[PDB]
């Protein structure tokens, strides 16, 4: 079937979120953007430029108003009147993440909050910052736009939730048609806008190390893989992602077996999971 | 007449860039490039434990998140008077030497190729320049493409390979002060060098002699893009445990003379970036960011850093000018085949080819190469089962610094810490070196100057001016921070 038209916005990123997408297994991310989406703008990737690039997504937008998918990575700061964050210039104007938002997110399908800077804020938010780096629900909610918002938060998340949750969007409009397929997902997300197939389960209850938690074997170095992680930093407990099971890159290792968890998925990260290597 | 062009954003390569040029019988004769997002890293990390600067630090750039993870876990390795174990220095030294790899795996292929590749007729290949350039006969033009969906597969090893000891890619896990949390088993290095067979195998078969191919259809792009022709390498790599040993040693090249790289000489200048005015000409280690985004005359937010007064560019055609090792064996054939150049070093290019649009995509493919067998000589010399990490306690106050070379060029972080906080943290990136906008004195930063004289023949269709940017592997992110 036609592969629906997605925009890919970048705010206040690192670019992190669009590299964990390129390390998709399966499907790879050939067939994600060859067999399963459009993806019509993307800075770090299109290969067209400038105003151009930014008349092209507008000529789409128009055409496909109300259907196309917005991905943002990224915060979006508002001090200062946008200005630290300028993501294109046309006709003359320059256009700031605040414009940008405004201008696409009101015509958007839905909006997919990809990371926990677009989701939640992020470190560009955190103690110390100057910005006003803001969460795209709250941006969205404070300039009276009521798009849907999917959060898939993690820095970055894993590919398999941000593939995971578009192909959610896909079957429950293919059975339902366009609005009502989104309000399923809708129903499908957490109190923070997560969906549970990705993020309704603990990594701490289902952590591999847990019988040492329960015993107090607590390792004291980090290269001791025996005992929990927890006196290191750990903040499996307080942490809702798949990773325990689905692992990461190929599943060749994750966080707590490496090191420690540092609750990248949490609305309070960074600086509710700090210090990262205390307790 | 004079054409004004602004290309914003430059796209195809990584964070948010305006390029502003002016254009004067058909050659580009000015140019400004505008940094256009901020963060500040520097006033977030202040008051943290500095422990938390290894994973924060990272969030800079997911591109190249290794590279400050490894600056910071140096300087916080001098800060703590930590005392990395000998195989936690080698299993670092695998962490981000697999990522050079995909770097400039991904540069080349899926950031700069279609500057010289038509893709598919399909979004994000299409659309794009009604005249773009595109020389390729139509089996080159299709290798390329093969080897671009091939490279998609083959940078996604590369981060297989960073997790193995890493822990996930992007931001790894697995850099803390003190070494490498993860003891290498015997398992995983076979692991390891499972995946660094395929990935060498590419880099020899299909990247290193694509590089040459396609650029021996675009000889002009040789002639062009030179710059200040000046270059800065702060060393990388370390290969012993004394610090005497780098795998890319430092140095500064100017004016025909190799010199030896003095950090003390680093300064950073503001007057036409977007910080307060009194922060300008700042040694790091007194560095400030105050930002002031409505400053008169500024127009980015990278600061414009300048080694004792020179402006310097940095990446793999600057660590390989300075270094100046041999020659691939594919690039010694490519040349006399293709080029009719007889070469046996680096340097054989000659200052004039190297230093050009084309030259810098040419020194990428090499150090690639190059990295290999770096890599190779770590799996001998890694032991499985060896300690790789000590836990040291965090100092009441301390400073560090470490220095290393990013993927796009030189790279440093200075901590400064009171009272067991971050009290100052500053960093001097590779793109800061690259990308930066005029100093104090009016001098271009080294893509602004690179790109004087490049031609623009159809302004309607300008596709050199972000061909030149693209053959620096911006990173605005970076740059910024
Ligand atoms: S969520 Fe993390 S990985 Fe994604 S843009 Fe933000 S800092 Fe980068
Ligand atoms: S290692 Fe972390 S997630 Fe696992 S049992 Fe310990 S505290 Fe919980
Ligand atoms: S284990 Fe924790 S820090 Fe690692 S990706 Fe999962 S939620 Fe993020
Ligand atoms: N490579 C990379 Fe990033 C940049 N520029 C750093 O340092
Ligand atoms: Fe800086
Ligand atoms: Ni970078
Ligand atoms: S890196």
């Amino acid at each position: 079937g036609e592969r629906p038209p997605v925009f890919w916005l970048q705010g206040q990123g690192c670019t992190g979120c669009s590299v964990t997408l390129l390390n998709s297994v399966h499907p790879s991310i050939a067939d994600v953007l060859l067999k399963v989406i459009s993806l019509e703008f993307h800075p770090t990737v299109m290969a067209w430029e400038g105003e151009h690039a930014i008349e092209h997504m507008r000529k789409v937008a128009e055409k496909f108003k109300g259907k196309f998918f917005l991905v943002i990575e990224g915060s979006v700061p508002v001090e200062a009147d946008g200005k630290y964050c300028i993501i294109g210039e046309a006709n003359h104007h320059e256009i700031s993440m605040v414009d940008a938002l405004k201008e696409f997110g009101p015509n958007a399908a839905a909006v997919l909050a990809v990371g926990t800077c677009a989701a939640y804020g992020g470190i560009p938010a955190a103690e110390g910052s100057e910005t006003g780096a803001t969460a795209v629900s709250k941006f969205l909610g404070d300039n009276g736009i009521k798009t849907p918002v999917v959060n898939i938060p993690g820095c970055p998340p894993h590919p398999d939730w941000i593939v995971g949750t578009v192909v959610l969007a896909l079957d429950a409009i293919k059975k339902n048609g366009l609005e009502g397929g989104l309000a399923e997902v809708v129903k499908v997300l957490d109190s923070d806008g997560r969906p549970t197939p990705f993020f309704g389960r603990n990594i701490h209850e289902n952590c591999p190390y847990l019988d040492k938690y329960d015993e107090g074997v607590m390792s004291a170095t980090f290269t001791d893989k025996v005992g929990c992680r927890y006196d290191l930093g750990c903040k499996g407990p307080m942490t809702m992602a798949d990773c325990f099971e689905r692992k990461w890159n190929g599943g060749v290792n994750w966080c707590v077996q490496n090191a420690v968890c540092i609750g990248c998925v949490e609305p309070d990260f960074p600086d509710g999971k700090s210090p990262f290597y205390q307790a | 007449g004079r054409t004004t062009i602004a290309i914003d954003p430059v796209t195809r390569i990584e964070g948010h860039l305006k390029a502003e040029v002016v254009v004067e019988n058909g050659k580009v004769v000015d140019a400004r490039l505008s940094g256009g997002m901020y963060r500040g890293f520097e006033t977030i990390l202040r008051g943290r434990d500095p422990r938390d600067a290894s994973q924060i630090v990272q969030r800079i750039c997911g591109v190249c998140p290794t590279a400050h993870s490894t600056a910071s876990v140096l300087a916080l390795d001098e800060a703590f008077g930590a005392k990395v174990p000998n195989n936690g220095r080698i299993t670092r030294n695998l962490i981000f030497g697999a990522n050079y790899l995909q770097s400039h795996i991904l540069h080349f292929y899926h950031l700069s190729a279609q500057d010289f590749v038509q893709g598919p007729d399909t979004a994000p290949f299409v659309p794009r320049f009604p005249k773009s350039d595109l020389r390729l006969s139509k089996e080159l033009n299709k290798a390329g493409v093969d080897q671009y969906i091939e490279a998609l597969e083959v940078r996604r090893i590369c981060h297989e390979m960073v997790a193995l000891f890493g822990g996930r890619m992007p931001h790894v896990q697995g850099q803390v002060v003190g070494g490498a949390t993860e003891i290498p088993t015997k398992e995983k290095l076979v692991e390891y060098a499972a995946r660094f067979k395929k990935v060498r195998d590419f880099v020899e078969q299909k990247y290193v002699p694509v590089v040459y191919t396609i650029g021996s259809k675009y000889k002009d792009m040789f002639k062009v893009g030179q710059g200040f022709k000046a270059a800065l390498c702060v060393g990388a790599f370390p290969l012993d445990n004394s610090g005497k040993k780098h795998l890319f040693m430092p140095g500064v090249y100017a004016k025909g003379k190799d010199m030896p790289f003095d950090p003390s000489k680093i300064k950073e200048y503001v007057k036409y970036s977007w910080f307060a005015e009194e922060t300008t000409g700042l040694n790091y280690k007194e560095g400030k960011t105050i930002p002031a985004p409505d400053k008169a005359g500024a127009y980015s937010f990278v600061k414009a850093p300048r080694y004792d007064g020179l402006s310097l560019e940095v990446g793999p055609l600057a660590r390989m000018w300075v270094n100046n090792p041999e020659l691939s064996p594919v690039g010694k054939k490519l040349l006399k085949d293709l080029f009719g150049i007889s070469a046996k070093k680096f340097r054989d290019l000659g200052e004039e080819a190297a230093f050009s649009l084309m030259g810098r995509h040419v020194a990428r493919a090499e150090e690639t190469y190059y990295m290999l067998g770096a890599i190779e000589g770590w799996l001998k010399e890694i032991k499985a089962g060896e300690d790789t990490v000590v836990m040291p306690a965090v100092p009441a106050s301390a400073e560090g610094t470490g220095f290393t070379e990013a993927p796009r060029g030189s790279l440093l972080h200075y901590v400064k810490v009171k009272d067991s906080k971050i009290d100052n943290y500053q960093i001097v990136s590779a793109s800061l070196w690259n990308c930066n906008p005029r100093d104090d004195m009016g001098q271009r930063g080294a893509v602004e100057e690179a790109l004087i004289g490049i031609p623009v023949d159809d302004i309607q269709n300008p596709v050199n001016v972000a061909r030149l940017i693209r053959a620096f592997d911006p990173x605005l992110g970076c740059a910024v921070h």
